[PDB]
């Protein structure tokens, strides 16, 4: 229940929670890296390079589980309550276009990394064994290890106010007044 | 607070 | 009481011969008029207290006969084209959608999914919680009979088999990253309802320090003389700005000699208003900064809009590896001046050496051009 | 860049005689911000009593514009903003919970009965009052019913609903190539240079205090963007600005942007908060103060919108009011006052004067010399129409 | 010289950092070649069907992408309240209150006015007319809700909804009956105005000026605080602090002077001395014997520091109080202790105080003298007649007359110190607060002229610049002399000043010493 964070995706997850909350920039959504992306990029990297099917079994579970619980629990535990109006507006969209929401193909890296910062604690919350506890927190381990690999392409550095092309876009007074109201 | 001082 | 007659009161065939008004007594004496009822005349108490102890020149009425409607521009109209005061998600107070079963509250845009207020599904609603109770019967041998068969049916991802199963038993919740990452940055805090702090911030100041100052304190350093004391609290010397490298505050028979003078929140370092040029005190939002601090963000153009930020301070993890000095040793921007975010530490020489062959070596460059 | 000198007395100019058509709707006036609430609409019609008790009326056309429609006030707000305002009343404002919230009506800007008609009346007044100077029909419109200058798109910012100053300026392009809109309220014309923020067909020059009041913005480095850049002057001042510096900050930054930024029409925001006895502002001005302002703006002899924006003192803006129309129409008005309906209103000497106090003038040279500085190094931008 | 800023922010940096000094930052130009905070932007997100009514220009050339909002340039927590005096608050009460009255009548009266044409015409219709006789909504009028907001205020709104429906309806009933209720209402509220005006009337009369008196209300309090020993050797400590501080910075040697105290005109000095005679004939504090020491000693240090010739001043007071019953000289130093700094700064700040209200006099006398009535407060007795009725008015004489005869009543006692005030502000508009407190300056002036002679010490400096400046001439050495021999009767830790005089201009400039 001890997971090992490197202090780069602390800082990315430190950026994030001071754009939300203080600069009030939601994410771009849909992103141009979803989850989905990163994840198969993951598996496709990671996997051409294990030994044993036992392994390359237990990526392909990791992610399918990533996956599954990413779309269940980012409506229900991931967007701070500024994000709380996007996610809403993005389910009436889909709701009009007749198809069904799917987070993982909407929503980009820095929430798969909310996600994985609150995993321990969901993680502690269950009765689930010893032995499974290892295995996440060590796969996980290896993602976060992958995800430093490739920093720089999920959590540049860009100006919402200079780029059309950021990861945030600056809200605006009444989505916020909404949002928060 | 983040108005005019108003009434 | 009378019945609430409807007025017309028809007498014989909805002709309306007769009528019958409304009886007023209320709207009147009804004491809504900042003083007493419109109706009467200021009281013998505000008497006593207030008192010292040619209407045919009033050309008004003359302005329905000299103003001509006005119909000019487009005028076309263009047509053509017992429960929670707070919500149990975010903990913080608005519009609320009660639980008939549960004690807890939500927000209506907090809920999962989020739900309209003018469309709610009305009725009875029922929480995550109460639901998964009359779900589940609050036994554990039937819990486990579904849950052990939720396991199964997920075997795909078994292991996340409980994570998946666990969810539906949480009511909606949001996101606040856990202690053990926000412990990494000592200088980061969080706010009173989740408003995330930085040391920039300034502390906020109390309602005795903005609504009971008397006239002349506060935000009201800018009414009078009155706080010439500008002078070095600690020491009782003079705070002397950085740029015109003097303290004025004439006197109180020449108020008008004082320049306004400030303290840096960051470095105690004193600037007159008027050569950082300002029109105010802070006392509020963000903690005030010299214009002689180094920049954080960076924002070049060469558009390649590239940013620089400086990694953020870490939890004395921090590392701080010795360099072997001299050119090179490009470090991003961070440095620890000495006499993975490893904070790297420049000692004094290198910086000279560094500058001068960067401006050298460019000149010889546009020699080259 | 700044050298004081005294105030010296307001005289007409003889060379600048003017035809002026001063808007005023009988009904604006009737309709009330609450019980407690400073903007009053009641301030117009005491403008109105002055100037028709005084004699003006022989000197000028009273024009009732017809109040404004949704979709031409949709010109510059939203289709939901205005269809929200030409619906909300006080007895159905829980229906609109939501856009109560969404457009910021409800907390300080309250639904009162008549707020559309309020707005349409403003909104028509400045649409209109720039159609006359459009097809030259007159040489200065005064509509004291508009000036909203803090509504902003789709959010009733600041007692501001409808900016129909935006919807002025609006019909003042289709006509006129350029617009210069100089506010000269305490508060700072966010919504107006919001508006016109990007363009460089209009240039917003705004007085105002800046620092810790209500616009927060108008600093002295938000001077637009894109085509729009230096198109877009702020002037932040201190508490207690008077007229002998108020005059010698305002007539040399308007000197240099009429002469570089060469308009073919102009704006004047003339709001009652920037004198002195506001209920919600800081500055220490007399009527010539601020009557002194308009006479300048009028000197330069191009086409002038002047419409009346903020002020609750309700009797120190009505005067300047009446002293400013009776201004534009080259007559310099009486001291005295007359018997209006509205006498007891004013002060112990029943005169038409509004006296400045004795605060503090902290607005000190070696400052407004950096502004002005600023300004000009902008505007040397501009310098080439 | 990482990569990481450019030239331009590095000299930029560089001038708030090596900036008045000139020099440096020209060779760090020269060398290097060196030759907005709100509205944030809005991405693309949606603008797709708003504005049903705009058209090509107006949605292009309007801006849209940039937004700005007070909560953006705040930090969440802003916009602060400017502090209003609780006069000013009982004038906007007053206002307020005043509206609410002419906010009910004024509509009222206009929904008066079309209910009487409404009427008009109904009468003027035969029965059959009558009955089928129908306004619309808005009674055909410009408003539509003007008449509905004053029908409810009036017609217990149940039944006032009720009306407002009738009223539109058939209206060959309702709009007579209507018209009536509106026309009693019309009539109780304006009785109920004219019995308020007088009251407000007289709340604004009492705290009109007062209420423009920001920088006097809080001035007799300030005078306390600021016009003391420490503050006053503050100010001059200061100013010499500057001085070498653009030591340190700018030229080493040149100043030899931190204040420029002038006297243009004379038979000010006079006045001041009256006061303090008068302050001096009241107090109970001090003894007959201590009195005309305390008298004998202060006309004779003015008349010895700017040679105003002795008898003068007893001419000059003994003709302003016959009155009363009937109905090589050049610079010369002064040296002294903070005992004598102190008193000789409280003289000056009387004279600066007075200076002021001379020019001031001139000018406001010129005006007072010309205050005209207009018509109508005359007829209906609207204006005030406190201050004449205990004759406080400055109508008939000079100012720079009255100030001082009104000073010199406050000081015995005889006039309240609030009535004073009240004369002061509408007889000067607001400009002479700095007057609210002349019976306490005098008071401390005297005070350090009884501290001057009965002290020890300071009675010994007071002889030695007696003797100093009946000499003829006086050379350096002299003063050398001068300036150890005060310097023996104080510590050597006491702070020395060097008042100086010249006949000439009657300027008087302190020199701060440093031991
Ligand atoms: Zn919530
Ligand atoms: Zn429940
Ligand atoms: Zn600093
Ligand atoms: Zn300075
Ligand atoms: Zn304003």
């Amino acid at each position: 229940i001890s997971l090992q964070i490197p202090i780069k995706l602390k800082s990315v997850l430190v950026d994030d929670w001071e754009y939300v909350t203080k600069d009030k920039k939601i994410c771009r959504l849909p992103a141009d890296v979803t989850v989905e992306m990163v994840l198969n990029k993951y598996e496709h990297e990671v996997s051409q390079e294990l030994e044993s099917p036992g392994s390359q079994s237990q990526l392909s579970e990791y992610c399918a589980g990533l996956k599954l619980y990413f779309d269940k629990c980012l409506g229900n535990m991931l967007l701070y309550r500024l994000e709380r109006l996007q996610y809403d507006e993005l389910l009436k969209k889909s709701s009009k276009d007749q198809k069904p929401l799917v987070p993982i193909r909407i929503y980009g890296a820095i929430h798969l990394l909310r996600l994985i910062s609150v995993l321990p604690e969901l993680i502690s919350s269950t009765t689930m064994d010893l032995q499974s506890c290892q295995l996440l927190i060590k796969q996980t381990e290896d993602f976060l290890v992958w995800l430093l690999m490739h920093v720089d392409e999920y959590f540049n550095d860009k100006d919402p106010n200079r780029s059309d092309d950021a990861l945030y876009v600056n809200t605006s007074s009444q989505y916020e007044g909404v949002a928060l109201g | 607070x983040x108005x005019k001082x108003x009434x | 009481e009378e019945e609430p007659k409807e007025l017309l009161e028809k007498d014989s065939k909805g002709n309306i011969i007769k009528l019958n008004e409304p009886s007023t007594i209320s709207e009147d004496s009804k004491v809504s008029v900042t003083g007493l009822p419109l109706n009467k005349g200021p009281s013998e108490k505000i008497k006593r207290e207030s008192l010292w102890n040619n209407r045919n020149d009033l050309k008004t009425f003359l302005t329905e006969n000299m103003t001509e409607e006005s119909n000019i521009r487009s005028t076309i109209g263009w047509n053509g084209d017992e429960n929670e005061d707070f919500c149990s998600a975010c903990n913080q107070s608005g519009s609320f959608l009660c639980c008939d079963t549960c004690p807890k509250s939500f927000h209506f845009l907090c809920l999962d999914p989020p739900i309209d207020p003018n469309n709610l599904p009305k009725g009875d609603w029922h929480c995550n919680e109460c639901k998964f109770k009359i779900f589940i019967n609050n036994s554990m041998a039937t819990l486990k009979k579904i849950e052990s068969n939720f396991i199964k049916q997920n075997n795909n991802v078994k292991i996340f088999a409980k994570l998946l199963f666990n969810i539906d038993s949480h009511n909606p919740k949001q996101f606040q990253l856990p202690n053990y990452i926000k412990e990494t940055f000592p200088a980061v805090k969080t706010g009173s309802r989740g408003q995330y702090s930085d040391e920039n911030d300034k502390i906020p100041l109390t309602d005795r320090q903005l609504f009971n100052t008397s006239y002349g304190q506060s935000i009201t350093k800018l009414d009078s003389y009155n706080p010439d004391t500008h002078i070095d609290s600690n020491s009782g010397k003079f705070l002397i700005c950085y740029k015109c490298n003097q303290t004025r505050l004439g006197s109180w028979s020449h108020p008008e000699n004082s320049r306004l003078i400030m303290t840096c929140d960051y470095c105690q370092t004193p600037w007159h208003l008027d050569c950082v040029p300002r029109a105010s005190f802070k006392n509020l939002g963000s903690k005030w900064k010299c214009p002689l601090h180094s920049p954080t963000k960076v924002y070049k153009k060469i558009v390649n809009y590239k940013v620089w930020k400086k990694q953020r301070l870490i939890n004395k993890n921090q590392l701080y590896y010795e360099p072997l000095q001299k050119i090179g040793y490009q470090n991003n921007g961070n440095i620890q001046i000495i006499p993975d975010f490893k904070i790297t530490q420049i000692d004094e020489n290198s910086i000279k050496y560094d500058f001068f062959d960067k401006i050298y070596k460019s000149k010889m460059v546009q020699k080259r051009k | 860049v700044y050298e004081a000198t005294p105030f010296d007395p307001i005289t007409v100019k003889p060379s600048d005689k003017r035809r002026v058509a001063y808007f005023y709707d009988a009904d604006v006036g009737n309709y009330a911000y609450g019980a407690g609430h400073p903007m009053k609409p009641h301030r117009i019609r005491m403008a109105h009593s002055l100037i028709m008790n005084y004699g003006l009326y022989k000197k000028m056309e009273i024009y009732r514009a017809k109040p404004a429609t949704k979709q031409e006030m949709c010109q510059f707000h939203t289709d939901e903003y205005i269809d929200f305002l030409s619906r909300v009343t006080p007895d159905n404002l829980e229906m609109f919970k939501r856009e109560s919230v969404k457009f910021n009506v409800g907390d300080d800007c309250p639904v009162f009965d008549g707020l559309y008609e309020y707005c349409s009346i403003s909104g028509g007044g400045s649409m209109e009052g720039a159609a006359r100077l459009n097809r030259g029909k007159c040489d200065v419109a005064v509509n004291y019913a508009g000036g909203l200058h803090h509504a902003k798109k789709s959010e009733a910012s600041g007692f501001c609903y409808l900016n129909d100053i935006v919807l002025g300026i609006i019909e003042l392009l289709r006509y006129h190539p350029r617009v210069l809109y100089i506010d000269i309220d305490v508060h700072h014309g966010d919504g107006v240079e919001e508006a016109f923020y990007t363009t460089d067909r209009v240039m917003t020059c705004s007085f105002h205090k800046y620092g810790e009041f209500f616009p927060g913005t108008g600093e002295l480095r938000d001077i637009g963007v894109g085509a729009g850049k230096n198109y877009a002057v702020n002037v932040p001042l201190r508490d207690g600005i008077d007229d002998a510096t108020y005059r010698s900050v305002f007539e040399p930054v308007i000197k240099k942007i009429m002469e570089w930024y060469q308009p073919s029409a102009v704006v004047l925001q003339c709001g009652g908060d920037s004198l002195s006895g506001d209920r919600l502002g800081c500055f220490n001005l007399s009527m010539e103060g601020h009557a002194n302002c308009v006479n300048y703006v009028k000197s330069f002899g191009i086409p002038m919108m002047v419409v009346g924006g903020g002020g609750y003192t309700m009797r120190n803006v009505a005067r300047t009011w009446c002293f400013e129309t009776g201004l534009l129409n080259n007559v310099v008005l009486d001291k005295d006052l007359p018997y209006n309906e509205y006498y007891e209103y004013y002060g112990p000497d029943y005169k038409l004067s509004v006296r400045p106090s004795n605060m503090f003038n902290v607005n000190t040279p070696e400052y407004l010399d950096k502004v002005m500085t600023n300004i000009f190094a902008n505007l040397e931008n501009t310098k080439y129409a | 010289s990482q990569d990481i800023l450019d030239l331009d922010d590095l000299v930029e940096k560089v001038d708030f950092y090596l900036g008045s000094n000139k020099e440096l930052f020209t060779w760090f130009k020269n060398f290097v070649g060196y030759q907005g905070p709100s509205y944030k932007r809005l991405p693309k997100s949606d603008t797709f069907m708003p504005c049903s009514g705009r058209d090509d220009m107006c949605w292009e050339v309007l801006n849209d992408e940039w937004v700005g909002h007070p909560v953006w340039a705040s930090e969440d927590s802003g916009f602060i309240a400017h502090r209003k005096n609780q006069y000013e608050e009982t004038l906007f009460k007053i206002e307020e209150e005043r509206h609410e009255y002419d906010f009910y009548i004024e509509s009222n009266l206009r929904t008066i006015q079309c209910l009487e044409t409404i009427v008009n015409k109904i009468e003027n219709m035969t029965e059959n007319e009558k009955a089928n006789f129908k306004l619309p909504p808005g009674l055909g009028h410009t408003s539509m809700t003007i008449y509905k907001k004053v029908i409810r205020k009036v017609y217990d709104k149940e039944r006032g909804f009720e009306i407002i429906d009738a009223l539109h309806e058939h209206p060959a009933v309702t709009a007579p009956v209507v018209l009536k209720r509106l026309k009693q209402k019309d009539e109780e509220w304006r009785r109920a105005q004219r019995e308020w005006n007088k009251v407000w009337r007289e709340l604004e009369q009492k705290v009109f000026f007062k209420s423009l008196d920001h920088l006097g209300l809080t001035f007799k309090q300030a005078d306390k605080k600021l016009l003391t020993t420490k503050q006053l050797i503050s100010e001059i400590s200061s100013i010499k602090v500057d001085q070498t501080n653009k030591k340190i910075h700018w030229l080493t040697p040149k100043p030899k002077s931190q204040l420029d105290f002038d006297f243009p005109d004379k038979n000010i000095f006079y006045d001041i001395l009256c006061l303090a005679d008068t302050f001096i004939t009241h107090t109970t504090a001090y003894s007959n014997p201590d009195k005309e020491r305390l008298k004998d000693l202060l006309k004779y240090f003015i008349s010895l520091f700017f040679s105003i010739s002795f008898e003068k001043i007893e001419e000059s007071l003994y003709s302003h109080k016959q009155n009363v019953s009937e109905s090589n000289r050049s610079i010369f130093n002064l040296f002294a202790n903070t005992n004598i700094y102190i008193f000789f700064r409280h003289w000056t700040t009387i004279y600066e105080r007075l200076l002021e209200i001379k020019q001031m006099n001139e000018r406001v006398t010129k005006e007072i003298n010309t205050r005209s009535t207009v018509t109508f407060a005359k007829d209906l007795d609207l204006l005030s007649s406190q201050l004449s009725e205990m004759g406080l008015d400055f109508v008939g004489e000079d100012a720079y007359k009255q100030v001082l005869r009104l000073s010199r009543r406050l000081i015995n006692g005889d006039l309240e110190h609030q009535w004073f005030e009240e004369s002061l502000r509408q007889a000067y508009n607001n400009k002479a607060f700095k007057l609210y407190t002349i019976d306490k300056v005098t008071q401390s002036l005297v005070k350090h002229a009884h501290t001057l002679m009965t002290d020890a010490k300071t009675a010994e400096i007071m002889a030695l610049f007696v003797k100093d400046r009946n000499a003829s001439t006086t050379s350096a050495k002299d003063q050398i002399i001068y300036r150890l021999q005060v310097r023996s009767h104080m510590s050597n830790t006491e702070n020395m000043f060097r008042i100086e005089f010249d006949k000439r201009t009657l300027h008087v400039s302190i020199q701060y010493i440093a031991l």
